[PDB]
Formats: C-alpha cells, sequence, structure tokens
RNA sequence: AGCUACCAUCUGUGGGAUUAUGACUGAACGCCUCUAAGUCAGAAUCCCGCCCAGGCGGAACGAUACGGCAGCGCCGCGGAGCCUCGGUUGGCCUCGGAUAGCCGGUCCCCCGCCGGGGUCCGGUGCGGAGUGCCCUUCGUCCUGGGAAACGGGGCGCGGCCGGAGAGGCGGCCGCCCCCUCGCCCGUCACGCACCGCACGUUCGUGGGGAACCUGGCGCUAAACCAUUCGUAGACGACCUGCU
RNA sequence: CAUAGCGACGUCGCUUUUUGAUCCUUCGAUGUCGGCUCUUCCUAUCAUUGUGAAGCAGAAUUCACCAAGCGUUGGAUUGUU
RNA sequence: GGAUGAACCGAACGCCGGGUUAAGGCGCCCGAUGCCGACGCUCAUCAGACCCCAGAAAAGGUGUUGGUUGAUAUAGACAGCA
C-alpha cells in the first residue's frame, strides 16, 4: 500500500514553517514526531522539524544515520536533486503557482485574451468533432 | 508507548489464491470462495509470495489495544484458507434421559426439526445460515453433522441449535438434556 | 402523598381529543397493504345502518360447551347498494409522504353524485363537469388524457378510485351521494390501471367486494350525545349525596 | 512553577563571611527554569533543604545559563526525579529522546503533568544525565534504536481545515 | 457570499456542521443543506439512541400537545438543532433560520446542481479513524422515522441518473483532450502564453 | 463596467457580552479570512447603500431614491480577518448581514 | 319511541432496533476467553404500526359571476403613466464515493451499439486540479493578417423528447428573416475631452396595488343569510331538502 | 464449607416517606388532622414478561439483574394515618 | 466576569473620543484562536468540562498508562503439545 516512509535520506518538502518551500533531508528521527532535518544545498542548516510539516517525495539518499553535513551534502550533490526536482510536475505545478500569483495586471489582460482565443478554437473543433461523430447510423 | 510496526505473516498453500481489493480478502479455493472484508480495522495487507504466496498484515504506530487486531484478521485468514481446503464440520450430539430428541432433516439441511425435546408437542424449527449443510449420520446413534465453508456460519448455525434446546425453570445442573457441540472437526481430513 | 388504594384510570387516553368529528363519512384512514401476488380487487366499501335484529345458528366450535348447538346472535344489518365509479386517482411516494400526482375523472356523472360539489343544488345551475367532460370526445383531450394514464402507469406508486352511492335507491330524505377514495389492491401499476379503466361507470356490486363468513372492520362516526357531565362523559365515580355544590362531579 | 521553554542554568552559590568561617565552601547547582529569575529562586530553594541556608544569610555569586555541548546530535536521556502524588512521595526514572538537555526537562514536565497530573511546583529533578542506547530501559525510546528505521505516514489529518472552508472536493489523506 | 450556498450532510458531523452554517446563515448567506441523513454523529449507535430517547421523554406533563415538538424527520432534527445555535426568540434569528433549508436526499431544485462541502466539519478529518460513529438516517428510522425506505430508493433513481450524466460529460472530456491535439499548430502560441503566466501546467 | 468595490457584510457592532458601542461596527471582507491579509484595506474608505420611499438628490445625477451612509475602515477585529468601521453616523441595526463597499479610494498603492 | 345497565349484546392488533442474559469466531496474553475488531438469539422495556386529532403545512380536481354594459380571465411585454416594498452589482447545467487509498485512459471477456469485470498505460501533495473552470462589456469608421466560413442572432414560427421527490426546467428537429457582423493581432480616426471628486456599473422589462387607452381568444358561477331537516345541537357549528 | 443464604467486632455512605436541630420566608391571615374522589410521577419490584444463582430432584421457596407497561382488593373495630 | 446571585475574582463611578489591560474568555448563540498551536491521557449502554458553586465516600478492575521493588531467561524463559 504505502510507498513513502520516513527515513534516513528521505528528501521531505516543507509545507509551512520558516523554511517553507524548501527541500530537505533527513537525517536521524525522535520521540515519533519530530526529525533531525538538514538540507544543505536547500540553505537549511540542521534543526529539528516536526512532521506534521513535511511532505514526502519519491527521493532517498545514501547515507548512514548521523552522518556529518559534509556526507549529506556530498550525498545531495553527487546523484544530483535539484535538477532532478525542478524536473518533477510537483516542483513546476509549485513554479506555475508562483508566477500565477504574482501575475500583473497587464499581464492577467493578456492571459484573458489569450484565453478567449484559445477557449474558441477548442471549441470549435469540439463542435466539428461531435458532427463528426454524429455520423453514426447501424443497427 | 506506540509500536512502530506489529507485522505478522501467514502463509498460503499453491492450492488456493487470494486476491485482495482494498481490505477485502477474497479467497479462492478447491471448496468453494470465500470473501471477507476488514474495513473496520486500519491495517495494510501485502502479498509477498509470487512463489509461495506469503501474504503480510502489517499495522504502523498502534496502542495495546490494536495489536490485537493484527493476530485477529491472521486467525480469520487461517480460518478462511482451512475453510476452502478442508471445511469445517461440527458433530452435536442429542443426549436425553426419558424423552428421546427427534430429529428431522429438512431440504437441502437447510432447516432442522426438533420434534420431542423434554417431551413437549411444541415443534421447534431452526434454520441454519446459507451455505451450511447440517445432517442426520449414519455414524453413530444420536450425531448431527454440520458441514459448510465459514466457521462463523457453522459454529453460529451449530449454537442456534443448541441454544433452542434449552431448559427453562429446572434445575439445570440435573436436567441434562439439550442438543451440545461434541468436537469441532474438519472434512476430507487432509 | 400517594393515594390510599391504587385503582385503575378511568377512560382511555388514545380517544383523547374527545371533540365532534370534523367529518360525517368517516374515512379510511388506513388500506390493506398491497401485494402484488393476489388478483386485483377492492377494499372498501360504504353502507348505511338500517337496524338491527338477532338470528338462530348451528355453533360449529369443537370443545365449546355451545359446540352442535343452538345460540342466538344480535345481527346489525346495512344496507349496501352497489357503488359507481367517476373518478381515478393515483398517488406518489414522497419522502415527505403521499401526495395526488393527478385525477382523472369520467364522462356522465350522475345528478345525484354532482349535488356532493353544490352546497346548495336548488339554487346552482348545475355546472360542475361540464366542461370538463367535454375533453373526453374531442382530439386534444383524449390525447391529454391517455398521458395522465401513461404518467399514472410510470410514476404513481397507488391508484384508488372514487365511487358514489347511489341515494336514489335509499329512502332516505337526503338525496345527495356520498363520495369516498377506495383504494386499489393487488396487482401491478399498470393491471390495476386497466382494470379501474374498465370499471369507470359501471356499477360495483357489493359480491365483488366481500364474501362469506369474513371479518371486516367497520368505519365511523358513533351517536352525538352533545354536552355531557363528566359521570358520563368519562364514567366516574358519583359524589356522595351529602355534597354540597353537586355530587356528579369530578373532586379533585 | 510555572513552564514555558525551560533553559538550563549553572547556579553557584555560599552563604554570607562571617567571622567562624571567612571562606564558607561554595555550592553548584543546575537548575531548570524558563528564565534566570526563577533559577535563582529555585536555588535558594534547593540549598535550604540540603544545608542550613537562606537567601538574606548567603549570596548567589554566579548564575550562567548552561548551552547544551552537543545541540546536532540525537542523544537519549535518563531523568531522576521525586515528586508528590495525592497520597505520597514517588521516586521516578523517566527516559525521553531529545537534542538538548533542557528540552528533555521540557519534556519530562509535560510528560509528569499528562500522565500523573503533576504541577511543576510538586515535580522535584534531581539529576538529568545522557546515557547510551544499550542502557536504556524504556520500549518507547528503544524502539528508536534501529540503524535501519523505517515507518510511513499512514493517516495524515488535514490541518488547513478553513482554507477553504468551503469548497467541492474532500480532502485526501493517503500520501 | 451572495450566491445561495449547498452542502451535502454525507460523512460530516452534526454540531461541526450546525455551527460553520449558523454563522453563515447570520452573515445573510442563504444555505441550504440536503442529504440530511447522511449527517453522522460521533459516539456510539447505542449511546447516540439513548441521547434521543432522553430527549424523546421531555415534554410538557400538563399538556404534551405545547410540550417540546420532537422532529423524526433528520432534515429536521438537523434544523432544530441550528435552531439551539441562533438566538431565534428575536427577529435576527427567525430572519437567519428563514435563510436556511434542509432537506432529505436531493430534490429536484439541487439534483443538477453541484455541492459544496465543508472540510473543517467532515467526519474523516475530524474523527479519529478507530472511533465509533452513528448514521443520523439508521438514527431517524429506530426513533419514528417514516420516509427511510422511500429515501433509498429514490436516492437510487438519483445516482442512476447522475451515473448517466456523468459519463456523458466523461465522453465530452474524453473528447475534449483528442480535440485539443488535433488543434495544436494554431493553439501552441496562446497555450505558450499561458505557461509563462502559470496557468495550464 | 465593472464592480469597483469589494464586498464586506456588516456583521455587527463592536460589542461586549452585555454591552453594545454602536459608534463603532464590525465587518467581514470577501475573501478576507486572516489578520494579516486585512493590512491592504487599513484607511479604505466604506459605505452602505440603500433605498427609501423619498426621493434625494444626488451629486451629478437626477433624484432617486437612493441613500447612503459614508464611513472608513480603522482597524482589524480579531485574526479572523475581521475589520473595525467608523462611520458618519451610526449603522443602524437592519444593515444587518447586507452588503457594504469598500470604496478603495484612499489607495496607498 | 328515545335514553339506558358487564343489569343485555359486540369488539379490542402487527413490526423493528435492542436491555438483562445466554452464546459464535477471535486476539490481547504463540493457552483460554461473549469483546478488544466483528457476529447471533433475546423481552409485559423503548419506538413505530393500528387507532384518535390534523400546522400561520403542502397536493389534485371542478365551477369560476350580464342579458345586459359587465364583470372577469388568458394571450401583447402593447403603449402612456401613478402609488408602494426593497435587496442585489457575472455564472458553473449535478457521479458514486474510500481515506491503512484513489483518479483517468486503453486491450480481451461477458452484460443488449453500451455498462461492468480482468491485463496494460499514465497521474496522485489531487493540474482531466473549486487554491478550479467558463464568459468577460468602451462603441463605432478605413484597414490587412490569422479563427472560421458543416457560422452566428432572432422576447421570429410549427413540431419532437427528456425531466414527477417540490417535475414550472432542460434539450433536440423542420421552416422563414438578418449579418457575412462579431474571436485574436494589426492600420485608421471619431464620439460632450462636461475642465480631481460621492449614490457610477447589474439582476431589471424587479415585486406588489389600483388605474387610462389599446388588439385577439374567450366564460356566463358560487357562497352565506332566510327556510327545511334531526343521523346534530347551550348558542354557534354539523347532517339534509326545496317545478 | 467465611462469603447457597446470613455478617459479630468495626467502618464508609445514601434517602428526606419519621422524629429531632435551627428560625431564613409568611403574624394589614398561604384554611391547620383524617376520610371520599381524581390524575400523574418514583423505584429501594409484592405479582406479572425475560434471565443468573441456590444446601434449585419435582413442587414450593430464597437471593440477584433488565424492568414501573399493567395490576396491587372487598369488610368488623376505632375520627383515626 | 462567575449563564443567573447583596458578600466571589477584577476594579469602584462627573459627561465624551482614541488606545491599552485586569479577572475572565476566544465552536454557535456571543467579541475574540477561521493558530496548517505543542506534548501526552481518556470511550463513558447514567463520560468530562474550572474559587465560592451547587452534589459523593470507603472499597474493587487481567480497561488503559506511568513508575517502584523483587524474580526468571540462549547454563534457554513463559505458554502450548506426553
Ligand atoms: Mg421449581
Ligand atoms: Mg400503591
Ligand atoms: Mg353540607
Ligand atoms: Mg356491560
Ligand atoms: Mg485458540
Ligand atoms: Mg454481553
Ligand atoms: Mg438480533
Ligand atoms: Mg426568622
Ligand atoms: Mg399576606
Ligand atoms: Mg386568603
Ligand atoms: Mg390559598
Ligand atoms: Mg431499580
Ligand atoms: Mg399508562
Ligand atoms: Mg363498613
Ligand atoms: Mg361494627
Ligand atoms: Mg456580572
Ligand atoms: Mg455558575
Ligand atoms: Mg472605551
Ligand atoms: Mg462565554
Ligand atoms: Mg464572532
Amino acid at each position: 500500500v504505502f510507498r513513502r516512509f520516513v527515513e534516513v535520506g528521505r528528501v521531505a518538502y516543507v509545507s509551512f514553517g520558516p523554511h517553507a518551500g524548501k527541500l530537505v533531508a533527513i537525517v536521524d528521527v525522535i520521540d515519533q514526531n519530530r526529525a533531525l532535518v538538514d538540507g544543505p544545498c536547500t540553505q537549511v542548516r540542521r534543526q529539528a522539524m516536526p512532521f506534521k510539516c513535511m511532505q514526502l517525495t519519491d527521493f532517498i539518499l545514501k547515507f548512514p544515520h548521523s552522518a556529518h553535513q559534509k556526507y549529506v551534502r556530498q550525498a545531495w550533490q553527487k546523484a544530483d536533486i535539484n535538477t532532478k526536482w525542478a524536473a518533477t510536475r510537483w516542483a513546476k505545478k509549485i513554479e506555475a503557482r508562483e508566477r500565477k500569483a504574482k501575475m500583473t495586471d497587464f499581464d492577467r489582460f493578456k492571459v484573458m485574451k489569450a484565453k478567449k482565443m484559445r477557449n474558441r478554437i477548442i471549441k470549435n473543433e469540439v463542435k466539428k468533432l461531435q458532427k463528426a461523430a454524429l455520423l453514426k447510423a447501424s443497427p | 508507548m506506540k509500536t512502530i510496526l506489529s507485522n505478522q505473516t501467514v502463509d498460503i498453500p499453491e492450492n488456493v489464491d487470494i486476491t485482495l481489493k482494498g481490505r477485502t480478502v477474497i479467497v479462492k479455493g478447491p471448496r468453494g470462495t470465500l470473501r471477507r472484508d476488514f474495513n473496520h480495522i486500519n491495517v495494510e495487507l501485502s502479498l509477498l509470495g509470487k512463489k509461495k504466496k506469503r501474504l503480510r498484515v502489517d499495522k504502523w504506530w498502534g496502542n495495546r489495544k490494536e495489536l490485537a487486531t493484527v493476530r485477529t484478521i491472521c486467525s480469520h485468514v487461517q480460518n478462511m484458507i482451512k475453510g476452502v481446503t478442508l471445511g469445517f464440520r461440527y458433530k452435536m450430539r442429542s443426549v436425553y434421559a426419558h424423552f428421546p430428541i427427534n430429529v428431522v432433516i429438512q431440504e437441502n439441511g437447510s432447516l432442522v426439526e426438533i420434534r420431542n425435546f423434554l417431551g413437549e408437542k411444541y415443534i421447534r424449527r431452526v434454520r441454519m445460515r446459507p451455505g451450511v449443510a447440517c445432517s442426520v449420520s449414519q455414524a453413530q446413534k444420536d450425531e448431527l453433522i454440520l458441514e459448510g465453508n465459514d466457521i462463523e456460519l457453522v459454529s453460529n448455525s451449530a449454537a442456534l441449535i443448541q441454544q433452542a434446546t434449552t431448559v427453562k425453570n429446572k434445575d439445570i445442573r440435573k436436567f441434562l438434556d439439550g442438543i451440545y457441540v461434541s468436537e469441532k472437526g474438519t472434512v476430507q481430513q487432509a | 402523598s400517594h393515594r390510599k388504594f391504587s385503582a385503575p384510570r378511568h377512560g382511555s387516553l388514545g380517544f383523547l381529543p374527545r371533540k365532534r368529528s370534523s367529518r360525517h363519512r368517516g374515512k379510511v384512514k388506513s388500506f390493506p397493504k398491497d401485494d402484488p401476488s393476489k388478483p386485483v380487487h377492492l377494499t372498501a366499501f360504504l353502507g348505511y345502518k338500517a337496524g338491527m335484529t338477532h338470528i338462530v345458528r348451528e355453533v360449529d366450535r369443537p370443545g365449546s360447551k355451545v359446540n352442535k348447538k343452538e345460540v342466538v346472535e344480535a345481527v346489525t344489518i346495512v344496507e349496501t347498494p352497489p357503488m359507481v365509479v367517476v373518478g381515478i386517482v393515483g398517488y406518489v411516494e414522497t419522502p415527505r409522504g403521499l401526495r395526488t400526482f393527478k385525477t382523472v375523472f369520467a364522462e356522465h356523472i350522475s345528478d345525484e353524485c354532482k349535488r356532493r360539489f353544490y352546497k346548495n343544488w336548488h339554487k346552482s345551475k348545475k355546472k360542475a363537469f361540464t366542461k370538463y367532460c367535454k375533453k373526453w370526445q374531442d382530439e386534444d383531450g383524449k390525447k391529454q388524457l391517455e398521458k395522465d394514464f401513461s404518467s399514472m402507469k410510470k410514476y404513481c406508486q397507488v391508484i384508488r378510485v372514487i365511487a358514489h352511492t347511489q341515494m336514489r335507491l335509499l329512502p332516505l330524505r337526503q338525496k345527495k351521494a356520498h363520495l369516498m377514495e377506495i383504494q386499489v389492491n393487488g396487482g401491478t401499476v399498470a393491471e390495476k390501471l386497466d382494470w379501474a379503466r374498465e370499471r369507470l361507470e359501471q356499477q360495483v356490486p357489493v359480491n365483488q367486494v366481500f364474501g362469506q363468513d369474513e371479518m371486516i372492520d367497520v368505519i365511523g362516526v358513533t351517536k352525538g350525545k352533545g354536552y355531557k357531565g363528566v359521570t358520563s362523559r368519562w364514567h366516574t365515580k358519583k359524589l356522595p349525596r351529602k355534597t354540597h355544590r353537586g355530587l356528579r362531579k369530578v373532586a379533585c | 512553577k510555572a513552564s514555558g521553554t525551560l533553559r538550563e542554568y549553572k547556579v553557584v552559590g555560599r552563604c554570607l563571611p562571617t567571622p567562624k568561617c571567612h571562606t564558607p565552601p561554595l555550592y553548584r547547582m543546575r537548575i531548570f527554569a524558563p528564565n534566570h529569575v526563577v533559577a535563582k529562586s529555585r536555588f535558594w530553594y534547593f540549598v535550604s533543604q540540603l544545608k542550613k541556608m537562606k537567601k538574606s544569610s548567603g549570596e548567589i555569586v554566579y548564575c550562567g545559563q548552561v548551552f547544551e555541548k552537543s545541540p546536532l546530535r540525537v542523544k537519549n536521556f535518563g531523568i531522576w526525579l521525586r515528586y508528590d502524588s495525592r497520597s505520597g512521595t514517588h521516586n521516578m526514572y523517566r527516559e525521553y529522546r531529545d537534542l538538548t538537555t533542557a528540552g528533555a526537562v521540557t519534556q519530562c514536565y509535560r510528560d509528569m503533568g499528562a500522565r500523573h497530573r503533576a504541577r511543576a511546583h510538586s515535580i522535584q529533578i534531581m539529576k538529568v544525565e545522557e546515557i547510551a542506547a544499550s542502557k536504556c530501559r524504556r520500549p518507547a525510546v528503544k524502539q528508536f534504536h534501529d540503524s535501519k528505521i523505517k515507518f510511513p505516514l499512514p493517516h495524515r489529518v488535514l490541518r488547513r481545515q478553513h482554507k477553504p472552508r468551503f469548497t467541492t472536493k474532500r480532502p485526501n489523506t493517503f500520501f | 457570499e451572495v450566491q445561495v450556498l449547498v452542502l451535502d450532510g454525507r460523512g460530516h458531523l452534526l454540531g461541526r456542521l450546525a455551527a460553520i452554517v449558523a454563522k453563515q446563515v447570520l452573515l445573510g448567506r442563504k444555505v441550504v443543506v440536503v442529504r440530511c441523513e447522511g449527517i453522522n454523529i460521533s459516539g456510539n449507535f447505542y449511546r447516540n439512541k439513548l441521547k434521543y430517547l432522553a430527549f424523546l421523554r421531555k415534554r410538557m406533563n400538563t399538556n404534551p400537545s405545547r410540550g417540546p415538538y420532537h422532529f423524526r424527520a433528520p432534515s429536521r432534527i438537523f434544523w432544530r438543532t441550528v435552531r439551539g445555535m441562533l438566538p431565534h426568540k428575536t427577529k435576527r434569528g427567525q430572519a437567519a433560520l428563514d435563510r436556511l433549508k434542509v432537506f432529505d436526499g436531493i430534490p429536484p431544485p439541487y439534483d443538477k446542481k453541484k455541492r459544496m462541502v465543508v472540510p473543517a466539519a467532515l467526519k474523516v478529518v475530524r474523527l479519529k479513524p478507530t472511533r465509533k460513529f452513528a448514521y443520523l438516517g439508521r438514527l431517524a428510522h429506530e426513533v419514528g422515522w417514516k420516509y427511510q425506505a422511500v429515501t433509498a430508493t429514490l436516492e437510487e433513481k438519483r445516482k442512476e441518473k447522475a451515473k448517466i450524466h456523468y459519463r456523458k460529460k466523461k465522453q465530452l472530456m474524453r473528447l475534449r483532450k483528442q480535440a485539443e491535439k488535433n488543434v495544436e499548430k494554431k493553439i501552441d502560441k496562446y497555450t505558450e502564453v499561458l505557461k509563462t503566466h502559470g496557468l495550464l501546467v | 463596467s465593472g464592480r469597483l468595490w469589494s464586498k464586506a457584510i456588516f456583521a455587527g457592532y463592536k460589542r461586549g457580552l452585555r454591552n453594545q458601542r454602536e459608534h463603532t461596527a464590525l465587518l467581514k471582507i470577501e475573501g478576507v479570512y486572516a489578520r494579516d491579509e486585512t493590512e491592504f484595506y487599513l484607511g479604505k474608505r466604506c459605505a452602505y447603500v440603500y433605498k427609501a420611499k423619498n426621493n434625494t438628490v444626488t451629486p451629478g445625477g437626477k433624484p432617486n431614491k437612493t441613500r447612503v451612509i459614508w464611513g472608513k475602515v480603522t482597524r482589524a477585529h480579531g485574526n479572523s480577518g475581521m475589520v473595525r468601521a467608523k462611520f458618519r453616523s451610526n449603522l443602524p441595526a437592519k444593515a444587518i448581514g447586507h452588503r457594504i463597499r469598500v470604496m478603495l479610494y484612499p489607495s496607498r498603492i
């Protein structure tokens, strides 16, 4: 059933907190609610962090538990995650969310003109396909 | 204290296969098919064996109350595997002092008539669960054989017969009449 | 302090709104729970209390003292002229209950039946159902009626027939017919609709409704007695003669 | 005593100099208090129960916060204490996992209040010490001593229940 | 908002849902709640039934006709709960109560309209998985409601007509996705604009 | 050609449990549910518009039955995004649960 | 005659969840266990039925005003208005649902060309996404390029279907008439540019009440009193009758 | 045979159906016993529905649970409860 | 403010605007937690919800949680199978 497990080297996503929107890696686990978290290449020094602000990703790193930041930094650099993360649908969905939020009034106007034309052509094609599929008369 | 993981793995014989849909277990064996869901228990069900059919159940972060359900499911699965390959046969013995108990089996062994329990003219009509077959054995003088796939249904059906033949307003220690379950055997003795 | 000796209370609490009945006919309030297995049959019928008498009959109750004997039994004679069906109502099963889906009436309503709708038949010009019946012959009305039938056939769950008793056959001063909804039981909605259709403007004898030596229920309004004291209204205990403010009352 | 985010304080105090002992011996205690004001208040309360001291008869020569030596290392703390239940005094030994010493004492105050309804004024910590994993005795702690530890988060309850307050799609929990 | 808010009561907690709705109707917002039989109540069924049976016993000993009118319909049970949370003895409360409509099942005024859901009052999120809950529909049926049977059959009809409507909408959506492939040369210009501005990932 | 103002709801006057300060009122601007979001609406101008039986003047327009009461937003009430407003005359209690416009006239941006 | 008496006669009821309790399977506690999860039986208890009344609660149906000016309804959004009541300032036309799982798509089977099963393909911090989607309003004149050209718009006609839980709603044909206009990017200018000011912009031809004119289709009734009856009754009310 | 059924020596409560204790309301007045009638409520259940236990063989009986729906009388004496 | 209350908690008072608190509160009535609050405990077939305060005891639980003491266990525990 489950596919994403809290474990040493698992890459998590910080939904909220002081470091919201960053990628982190788990070093060790404590008290079933927090963990030792240290994402060196995302500018997050080692600190405790609760699981309620962790979303498990699909990337797991390979280093022993309670390792130093140097090994984690090499583990994050070798077999890099930054390029891998930004290529996923998850990152670009966040990226698209950012640019949508900061879209300006003029940029809103251009999209509305773009949305107006694109929808009309597509709806015309759907109408074209509807009558194309309307040529059905079979026993 | 919350235990991280309390797993328990059962083994499925190769002659029977199990298909899992969510928390619903489908058991398909030589003696029939058995379905039972476990939506009321929050567990994780995994099929380990592509080769020998190991079935594993997992519970994450449970307290002492809910780790008991882990093996409760495992016993249920073993009962399902037992039923679809061996089947459950219950033997009930009718005991009496002066009024011999008369038992008549109705259609397909799904209905049982008890005539002269304690010498009263009332006629007891106890209906078995669907899929449970009852019969009068030829093995002994007073024996009723209940064969079915589910131990849940069979033992419930047998207990209904026993509870029906209950003495009232008498010393139950002295008045020993009534049909009682003797043994909980199997079929085909494999 | 409790009462010294406990006694059963006076008068049932199941008929507490001891008021004049809002109706005079007496409505059914419960029809038999229909099953599709039985054939099409009716459930209710109207009669008039002519009086009472007694009979002599043989008893066939084994083990009783009157077995194979002669007894007398008081009986009631209720005149039951055949009914005439004039309309059909189907009901739909809402989550709020039942509501009248649609009503279809029949042509050629009897004059005595039309009197029910008129409080003053004398001064009236007898105008009811004159324009309604005009749809029974035109192209549009008959086409409309079939849609109502099929809509009742696909939507309603129970259908009922309206019948009026032929008051001209009766020796009473009243000439106004009595209308009552009668549930149609025993079959599919389509079959009972077809049967109700074939019995429109027909006479339904009581033999097609009831039979010999069967148990039925009677619905009606008891004899009026007007204002009455608690000694008769509730059958309470009378007070002694030495009472000052009267003895046909309730003390506490 | 109140609570909050407790800090470790190194408190050193001694009696006032008198013409029987020119330099009375100095004493050191570790006090866990929300602030040094409470730490100095609890220090007099603790030396009073052990020695024949007084706030007016002595003075405190040092009161400094104790920084954790390795706040980036996971360590198990064994805490010995005494506390007053409703029907007597009992000694206890509780083990918690935390990064800092002050955090572990903070956990113990929350746990004693939650489990035994013990207020902070009745809890009396006597020794906190970091111990090895193999010497731990509580099975709750021991389940975390796994070099290949792995578990999922099964039932992620929605937390932003009012953002939005109204919507059309029911939330998902499996992740 | 200014439109009529419609909330589906399936898998919702009674008190949790009523509090949110009662605030809404005081804010001049018309709220309609359908499928009140699907509202769940925390606590096991027998204890919940005992709670309502005690409520049944509360009647005016002098004249029960003036006593607390015990409503048995699930819509009315939810309706009475909201009345408790509102100052119904005032003109404002009555006006607030008049902005609330409750229904059992989904009537045709709202069968063709999409239903909102309150996450903050949902059984799946505000109740622990191992906790026992009861169904208002079953509770109403066992206390005196007489329309549990007809509602189930009527709701069976609505689901079938909804599924056929849904599958037609899938075919339109399936048609649209293939249609977007055909209009690709002349659409990519506008699509790329959306890519630059967030929409249409 | 557009709404041109933010929808707000006249929730009620600022009050204790058993006291009522009718000179100031509490509003709920649509889409504003957090205290930090209210910063944009601090100092903005809000108006209550209603109708009446008699005709009234209209600045640069024909007389009509349209009346209006002016005010502005002073501060945010609570954490849930509610705001306080002071009007030239205290809001009548019949306006509770009705639309209040937010005019955006004192634009700080 | 009426009234009347266990002082005469008749009649008086079915179902469900369940308590106590007895059990099934089964852990906790590689044993047992009625219990923790899950099941069964179970009552003068409880609730419902049956019965009694019927909401400031709904439904269906009938007839709806004269032989004289005489009212009224429906169709016209037909015109001109008068008085009153105010709110509002784009819409979403819908699966079922589970949360220790889902969503979509595709190939084989059976279910009568479509559903549902099983292989396979994808997604899953929901993007075939309500944090969403659609429309999006300054208007016109030259004026090109793309979109289209099986196109749109008719308070334009006749017909068909679906929708009954409150269907008062939605959809589709055949005929006629308009523009080849509206969609996007460009060229070209014009409009009171009313000189900084607020209630502007919408639903909207809002709802309700009289009332003038104006066309067509129309219909010609009941209630109550009085009287009568007595299946009724203090009076009321109720049951009734009257070329 | 401690606990089928009982509970000495001790000990903790419950009830306001007794009698006490107090005097807070009523002294410009709340009609003071008992009986008759009549209604409702409570259970600490006498009997009835369903159960468990007994030194319950049956019968009769006792203890206990769910339980107040129904039932709990006719007379002599005395103003009497 | 304690729903309500001559004594309790705060605080004593000319008439007003603005701001800030006390005691107490912040699901709805009803102003405020519509915080992605923290840690745990607890299921009640009469739960529990705050000084006065408006209701409970002694005594039991193999329900669950924590802790103390003692003991057994790879020189093999414990339980099942002779
Ligand atoms: Mg006996
Ligand atoms: Mg008595
Ligand atoms: Mg006298
Ligand atoms: Mg009699
Ligand atoms: Mg076993
Ligand atoms: Mg039990
Ligand atoms: Mg049962
Ligand atoms: Mg006094
Ligand atoms: Mg007086
Ligand atoms: Mg007096
Ligand atoms: Mg008096
Ligand atoms: Mg009792
Ligand atoms: Mg009674
Ligand atoms: Mg006498
Ligand atoms: Mg005598
Ligand atoms: Mg106060
Ligand atoms: Mg109080
Ligand atoms: Mg002030
Ligand atoms: Mg309060
Ligand atoms: Mg508020």
